[PDB]
């Protein structure tokens, strides 16, 4: 069996030979609770419901519809609404539910109990009935009659029912619609990469953490991670997003002054062969030496590693987002030259990064680092591999680009702040084991 | 004010159709004379000849009607555009032989809203660019040359024929006046003369604020070859084109990727949004259509609002046939399709005098436009005394019921004049909805009957619905549309509504019902259709005097 | 046990309305068996019944304790095919409105599945249920035959001028005027059939305004018939508040306003 | 509060004064259960795959892929397939994962483990672990290689992922792919009316009980059961699914000899009256009496009761599933003539049956009533009240429809004929409190 | 552009389901002479042109010129005993190396409609519009066939 040392954020050792199969999806109390957590929480902007009612603004998108301003001020309420929701929502006194406002009025964070997941299919209890409870509190609040109170439930729906999501609503989850799944099993993997960014505070540690491990969540539910593929998986998850023997963090740190791509593919390879993984295989007429794979699964997560670290250098020396899509290229494709192996994801990472890289710096779609995801079309191909690099670049952004964090994500920054498991994901799932 | 008169309005239509014949005769003869009456059925049996020879394959044939009967058993009778002297055969309202119902879709799925304010500040940004009304008059030069699809940047290109795009342009609008003075008024919608009545002009810009906007409208072919979602895509191409080369940029640097996302997604504002599985569509469609943009749309509110009964009706022609005739009857189902369950609501002057004699009844009843009590106590009051008068307007005169011979129609009549006279009365469009079904259960009980056998499924979900808050029966009017789940399916209802969404916002005498941005954009004479008179574009089509875009005769052959 | 009431309403269309629906209606001429079979056109008059699955009692049941304590029908025992009748009603004051007729046939008749539209009306049942249920109607007066018909397809007429000899339109003619007698000589879908079925004569103008189930300005007014505008908005009143929220406090909530009513 | 007597399939007593609550889809450790298994519960038609393989005839709809057979016969060795399968899902010894082989060989039930769908955000990780799980097995006991494997593959995964479902596929759920959600909270919704009729074998009082509890659970994951919508849901689901009082079961059992659609209304406006649920408001000229609702969401639960009792006497007399759309409409329709009070779900049965009749009798779409769900467009409208008398009337059909349970769904029969919630689940809700 | 309108305006439809409807819920007997008629009813509604009511309008039929309706099948002797003008001859178009042979046994003795409904449609609308189109027409000429309700369950 396989086992690891966790390390931290700050490349302190948490606990050694831990069994690989502690750190599963299907395992790990604290990935457990992860999933939970982003699944039931909901943010509420109150001020947006306020405004929307204020000035008629019901949709988003410039739409006015005069005349039909209702007058209320659930953000000077904060506390009451709060109160009425938590009792709207609670299944029973002392359950999980939370309802917490933030930004002095603006927001509430609303962790709806996880009955009313469970007893569902889906993860849209907590939305579905987020934005029922605020309606009514709403209603009872403001003494709403017939024909304003549907004017107010678009302020906290949006268009629903006439479009698919609460589309210019006012209650907000990380994750998206289930109708915006490009196939099975990518709730999940349907993260923007800015919400990523600031579940982690920008960290980029913790990012590089809360991203593999949502990514591989997903991928899990997909069915690929199933026999052999189990361990593929999970071997990535580990030396990609956990750190695993301090190999993501100390190959950065080695690489952080001086350091580029190309000597990061250095590092790995070095490591590599230091460590067994690889094996001199043959030797071509120029001296140039074929290597081969003597544990096809590792060689894999020490190319997810090194991927990640290279990100961490490169984005790192830019303090910009952008470089991620050529990073994840030609580390890719230049430790394939300098080894004659596949590289991470047996070329689907560069795969992906090719996209990516076009869909980046093109006409034709996409934009910056911030709005892609394990959902995007463009973005999806590897199994988790390509998109915790994403995030953490997003994350390493000093101020380059127009979608960004705090433009597109505010609301997610203050909901999660203060929320255990992604202020300390490292810890978090060592303390678990 | 208003006054309605001592000749109901539909009377002018009976008499043109029926020369010489007493209104008030219940019985009629019937010769029974088939196809052979009719010059337009004739006409159709000769071209299915040609296409049979043609093609050695039977084609149309009225032989091929079951019972040994063609059409024509009773007589065949013409149609009275709405406000208008032409009379058409109703053939000639059936969408696939009418240009201008095509052109007007088309018009709809072929235009995209684009903000303008995000790309300027990428430019600032991450280029250091400065935008100037210098730098925004060459950029608008441009992406009109690339728009039809030509090149800008690259060599060796090939382009579309400039005549088969010669409808697609882009124009700007802002509501910062300084800056549309500065650029050369071919590219710019002048919201102050457009807008000149009841102080419109101010109410808009004052709704946009200095925020800037294109009004795309992408080729006629294209979404005949395709589909309503190229146009955000297509228009988002060649907007990135014309800032690459107006701002001097790499041609596709990162910063490119941030003006695709603004064009494709956060500026840009769809005229409808997609569609879930069993009715998959792309954005663009009819079915994403709310009723208060289709409202807004319509142009009749900008010239003369203080008839607020006109610009409603022009409102219900432009959404029945839309959502009646080309959506559900052809994007949903096809075939012959639903023509007349249309016609009724466009045709005859006859929802023109139910509805007049409403707004006639809450005028000396309630007062002013707009100041009727916002209660359900008053949709209850106009909508029975609406329909009583209009059911027994079809009691009184038999050729007005054999008209509206299917129950569908008259139940989407009475209660549009209904809901109507309430929307204007009240200025609300929620208590206008509440009259809209309190028709229909009124005209149930008056004659045992209302329409086909599923018409009523939103009519019967439909009162408690109006102010339910629930998830997915909750929904201000102006924000329901083709795909509230109730109204998903059925004719004689979609348009309807966006005619008495209309109504209230033109009652409050507002300038728009839903969003300034569409109303701008609309407002514009460049479009291929006349966007302020719906009813004459129809007349037009039918009578094959509306030229639309989108022919291939450029690049056809012709010959013997 | 709960006595009927069925329907508001004082005048003698109102009246009416209550004999369809709890089924007190006249026998006014007879159709004989195989008249009626020729008409509705599903099989040859004497023919066996067709079946579209075995009888109940050779192919057995599911352990379903309703079925164990729901009775089928005599065509249901016997796996008939599921025929159907359908009737066009001139809005002429005919006797018979399309709601009505469906109401006859669900309150008075079992196994049972009619639809309502404006131009016509449909009962589909298993077919000897079927006939039973047609014959009791054709033969009823709810059907006078100039301004009633049965038309399985091509039903255009319920809204047109009656024609000079008081027939409702039938763009098949399948049905004529014979010696004052009306004639159906075709079936139900208009195919010619080997006899003279004699529906007998058309109720007088005077008689069909005392039988109709239709307001109309010529009749009963329906804007004067009160009790039932009054039905109609209570109806509509209290969907609307319940909608709202479901409870007696919705019915003075914001937004109802002074609603009233005339009779109560 | 609110106390019903709980009631099972052949009118005998369970339970007598049990709250409301414990009823309840947020409660019920029975409904629950039946929640965890048809998310989790996937059939396989082995079958299926062998004849798409030896036929290459993967993807359905006529379509033959000449030269591409690959001749596996997996029906005869279910045994194995079946045990590497469970090896290949189970997440540990012990837990809820289960694989039988049903029907000689020609079939698979399998339950995938409960741990897999808590880590994931949705239900499908059933539906992909099995179809994963056996390609694995397959690819290794036929010793496939790289070129075969693929058509094995979509023998099993259907066109997926050139098509967003399993599309011609041999992996079976009774719920739908999340994109085919019309809106929020939808899956437990979109549930086929003859696969309700065969989980229920057939037994009318089953099938309303278990067709009514998944609808219910649907509105809840909707957010259209908080506040004051909590009780008027609940009174409807034990009323009109749980034989509460034995009402649904009585009525029927008192017009089944003789009784009709109408003779039903006038049981329920009698007993309405009697229990005191209504009253004489007041008395119009002609002596028509007006009723006035005293407990408005009891009322409606009267009314519901009373909708499906009259779907039982004439569907059950018709021995015919067709008759269900107009006894729902004309139930409804009727009782508000009888009463001026408003019918069940104050209209919107009415409503769904107005566009169900058309929809089942038209050329427009639709079918037969055995096609119809709570997810589709048509009968989608009230909030669980008309989609239980759907599923009953196709389980009282004799024989009349042509696409019937037993040529859509036979294989739900044969998955679920030996599951104890779909066996009896009146008695298992009862057991529960 | 035609080549791709031709794609998106084609839908093929089973028969036997169809046939087995009526023979099952009707009790109707389906026969070359009663394929024939119906054959002919497509051909005339497909474009847009009615079969069942009064008073319809109708499409032009130059408009619709390129839509129509044709039956396929693995059985020759129903394929020899329709009119020609409505079948394709899967033995004439597939002369070479046997193919004919292999697409009767791949299709066996099933009954198949290609249904083009008009490139105008699709221009119009989209390809969804395709099935439904199809569907329609498909109906009301199954209800003109065999004397069916037009409209039943
Ligand atoms: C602006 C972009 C970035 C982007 O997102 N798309 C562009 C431009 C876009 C435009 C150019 C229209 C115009 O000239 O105004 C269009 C036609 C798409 C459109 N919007 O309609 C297009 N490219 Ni490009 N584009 C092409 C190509 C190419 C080749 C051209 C290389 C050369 O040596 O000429 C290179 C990529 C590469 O190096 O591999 C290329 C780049 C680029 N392509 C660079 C601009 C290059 C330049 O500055 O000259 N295209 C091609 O390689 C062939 C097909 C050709 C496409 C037109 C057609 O198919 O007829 C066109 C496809
Ligand atoms: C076969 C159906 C069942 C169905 O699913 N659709 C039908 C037929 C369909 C066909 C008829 C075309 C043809 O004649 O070949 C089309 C045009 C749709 C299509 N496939 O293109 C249509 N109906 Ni219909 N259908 C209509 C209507 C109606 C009215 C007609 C009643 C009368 O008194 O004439 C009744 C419903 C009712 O009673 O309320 C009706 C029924 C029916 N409708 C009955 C046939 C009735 C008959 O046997 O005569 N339609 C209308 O009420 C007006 C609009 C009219 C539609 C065409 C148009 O809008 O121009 C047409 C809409
Ligand atoms: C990526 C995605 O765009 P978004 O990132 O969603 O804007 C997608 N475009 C494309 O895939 C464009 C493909 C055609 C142009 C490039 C050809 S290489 C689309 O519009 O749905
Ligand atoms: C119900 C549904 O059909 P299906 O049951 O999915 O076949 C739907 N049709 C419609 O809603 C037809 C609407 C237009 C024809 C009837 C107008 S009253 C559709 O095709 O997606
Ligand atoms: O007769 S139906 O109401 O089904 C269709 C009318 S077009
Ligand atoms: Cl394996
Ligand atoms: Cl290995
Ligand atoms: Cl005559
Ligand atoms: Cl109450
Ligand atoms: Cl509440
Ligand atoms: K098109
Ligand atoms: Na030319």
């Amino acid at each position: 069996a396989d086992t690891i040392d966790l390390y931290d954020d700050r490349g302190k050792k948490l606990k050694g030979d831990v069994d690989l199969q502690a750190v599963s999806p299907l395992k790990n109390s604290a990935i457990l609770s992860m999933v939970n957590t982003v699944k039931r929480t909901v943010a509420v902007n109150l001020a947006g419901i306020e405004k929307a009612c204020k000035n008629a603004s019901y949709g988003g998108q410039s739409r006015n519809i005069p005349g039909r301003e209702v007058d209320i001020d659930p953000t000077a309420k904060a506390d009451k609404i709060a109160a009425r929701v938590k009792e709207l929502i609670q299944v029973e006194k002392g359950d999980d539910t939370e309802v917490t406002v933030l930004g002095g009025g603006k927001f509430l964070r609303v962790a709806a109990p996880t009955r009313r997941i469970e007893a569902g299919a889906e993860y849209v209890a907590g939305m579905t009935c987020t934005a029922a409870a605020l309606t009514e509190a709403l209603r009872e609040e403001y003494n709403l009659g017939l024909y304003d109170t549907p004017y107010v439930k678009n302020a906290v729906w949006g268009t629903y029912p006439q479009t698919m999501d609460m589309k210019g609503g006012n209650v907000l989850s990380v994750l998206s619609i289930p109708q915006n799944d490009e196939g099975l099993g990518f709730a999940l993997r349907n993260i923007m990469a800015n919400h990523l960014a600031m579940l982690s505070q920008r960290n980029a540690m913790n990012c590089a953490a809360i991203s593999s491990i949502l990514e591989h969540c997903g991928v899990f539910e997909m069915g690929q991670a199933i026999g052999l593929f189990e361990r593929y998986q999970l071997l990535a998850l580990a030396y990609q997003g956990l750190n695993a023997n301090n190999m993501v963090y100390e190959m950065t740190k080695n690489n952080g002054k001086t350091g580029t791509i190309g000597t990061v593919v250095q590092e790995t390879v070095g490591r590599a062969l230091d460590d067994g993984v690889i094996s001199v295989d043959k030797t071509m007429p120029s001296g140039y030496k074929v290597y081969k794979a003597n544990d096809v699964c590792m060689w894999n997560a020490y190319c997810a590693a090194g991927t990640m670290a290279a990100t961490m250098v490169n984005c790192g020396a830019l303090r910009g987002a952008q470089a991620v899509s050529s990073t994840l290229l030609y580390f890719n494709d230049m430790i394939e030259k300098e080894t004659s192996l596949p590289g991470c994801d047996w070329g689907r990472v560069e795969g992906t990064a090719v996209g990516f890289s076009f869909f980046s710096h093109s006409i034709y779609g996409g934009g910056g680092p911030g709005v892609f995801n394990g959902n995007h079309v463009v973005t999806r191909h590897s199994t988790g591999m390509a998109i915790p690099c994403v995030a953490v670049a997003v994350a390493l952004d000093a101020g380059t680009q127009m979608f960004s964090p705090e433009s597109t994500s505010a609301i997610v920054l203050d909901t999660f702040q203060d929320v255990p498991i992604m202020m300390n994901p490292l810890k978090e799932v060592a303390a678990a084991v | 004010a208003y006054k309605y008169p001592s000749e109901k309005l539909f009377v002018e239509a009976l008499k043109s159709k029926f020369a010489g014949l007493d209104l008030s005769d219940q019985k009629v003869k019937y010769v029974r004379a088939g196809y052979l009456q009719n010059a337009r059925k004739r006409e159709f049996q000769a071209a299915g000849e040609r296409v049979a020879e043609q093609r050695g394959m039977q084609q149309y044939d009225v032989n091929v009607h079951l019972g040994g009967m063609t059409l024509g058993q009773r007589q065949l009778v013409p149609y009275k555009l709405s406000t208008r002297p032409d009379i058409v055969e109703g053939d000639d309202l059936h969408y696939v032989n009418n240009p201008a119902m095509q052109q007007m879709w088309d018009d709809m799925k072929r235009t995209i809203i684009v903000g303008m304010d995000l790309a300027h500040e990428t430019l600032e940004k991450r280029l250091g660019k400065e935008v100037t009304p210098e730098s925004i008059a060459g950029y608008m030069e441009a992406v009109n040359h690339t728009m039809p699809g030509a090149a800008i940047v690259q060599e060796h290109m090939v382009e579309t024929h400039p005549g088969l795009v010669d409808d697609c342009y882009v124009k700007m609008f802002t509501g910062d006046d300084e800056l549309a003075d500065e650029i050369d008024s071919q590219y710019v919608i002048n919201i102050n003369d457009l807008f000149d009545k009841e102080g419109q002009n101010e109410k808009l810009k004052a709704a946009i604020g200095k925020t800037t906007w294109q009004a795309v409208h992408i080729p006629t072919i294209v979404v005949r070859c395709c589909d309503g979602g190229n146009t955000s895509r297509w228009s988002a191409m060649q907007i990135g084109m014309s800032f690459i080369a107006a701002y001097n940029m790499c041609a596709g640097e990162a910063a490119v990727a941030d003006l695709a996302f603004a064009a494709k997604h956060a500026a840009a504002v769809q005229m409808a949004e997609m569609l879930p599985a069993r009715r998959a569509r792309s954005p663009n469609e009819p079915g994403g259509l709310s009723f208060g943009y289709c409202a807004d749309m319509v142009q009749t509110l900008r010239v003369k609002p203080e008839d607020p009964v006109w610009y409603t009706l022009e409102v219900v022609a432009c959404g029945t046939m839309l959502y009646d005739q080309i959506w559900l009857g052809s994007y949903m189902s096809g075939g012959v399709g639903f023509t007349q369950y249309a016609t009724a609501a466009y045709t005859n002057d006859v929802l023109d005098d139910f509805t007049y004699y409403g707004y006639d009844y809450a005028l000396n009843k309630y007062g002013d436009d707009g100041t009727a009590p916002n209660d359900l106590a008053t949709a209850t009051d106009l909508a029975t005394e609406v329909t009583l008068n209009g059911m027994e307007c079809y009691e009184d005169y038999p050729t007005l019921l054999e008209d509206h011979f299917g129950g569908s129609q008259r139940a989407g009549i009475l209660a549009a004049a209904s809901a109507c006279t309430t929307g204007i009365a009240t200025g609300n469009s929620q208590v206008a909805l509440s009259a809209w079904y309190m028709s229909m259960y009124v005209h149930k009980e008056g004659w045992g009957r209302l329409g086909f056998f599923g018409y009523d499924l939103q009519d019967q979900c439909g009162a408690t619905n109006v102010c339910s808050y629930q998830g997915d029966e909750g929904c201000c009017l102006e924000l329901r549309g083709a795909n509230y789940p109730n109204y998903a399916m059925n004719v004689g209802h979609q348009g309807e509504y966006a005619g008495f969404t209309g109504s209230a916002h033109a009652g409050a005498h507002d300038a728009y019902c839903c969003n300034p941005l569409i109303k701008v954009c609309f407002a514009d004479p460049s479009l291929v259709f006349d966007f302020s008179y719906i009813r004459k574009e129809y007349a037009k089509g039918a009578m094959r005097t509306f030229r639309p875009a989108g022919e291939r005769s450029l690049v056809i052959p012709a010959g013997v | 046990a709960y006595t009927p009431q069925y329907y508001p309403g004082s005048s003698h269309v109102a009246v009416n309305r209550r004999k369809h629906m709890s089924g007190d209606v006249e026998k006014l001429r007879t159709v004989s068996d195989d008249d009626l079979v020729a008409a509705l056109g599903h099989r040859a008059p004497g023919a066996d019944y067709p079946s579209t699955h075995p009888p109940l009692a050779e192919m057995g049941e599911p352990d379903c304790p309703v079925r164990q304590m729901v009775e089928p029908t005599p065509g249901a025992a016997a796996g008939d095919r599921v025929r159907y009748s359908q009737f066009t009603d001139s809005m002429y004051s005919a006797p018979s409105i399309p709601y009505f007729r469906s109401y006859y046939a669900a309150i008075n008749f079992r196994g049972v599945d009619p639809g309502t539209l404006s131009g016509r009306q449909i009962v589909e049942a298993r077919e000897r249920d079927m006939e039973a249920q047609c014959k009791a109607a054709i033969e009823s007066e709810m059907t006078c035959p100039a301004l009633a018909g049965l038309r399985g397809c091509t039903v255009h007429g319920h809204s047109l001028r009656l024609a000079e000899d008081g027939m409702m339109f039938d763009m098949l003619q399948r049905t004529h005027i014979e010696g004052g007698n009306v004639i159906e000589d075709k079936d139900q879908v208009g195919v010619p059939i080997d006899r003279k079925v004699n529906l007998g004569k058309p109720m007088s103008d005077a008689e069909a305004k005392k039988r109709t189930t239709i307001y109309r300005t010529d009749g009963v007014k329906y804007r004067d018939e009160e009790e039932v505008l009054d039905h109609v908005h209570l109806v509509h009143h209290r969907r609307t508040m319940y909608g709202y929220r479901p409870e007696t406090a919705a019915e003075t909530a914001p937004g109802v306003g002074p609603v009233t009513y005339h009779t109560v």
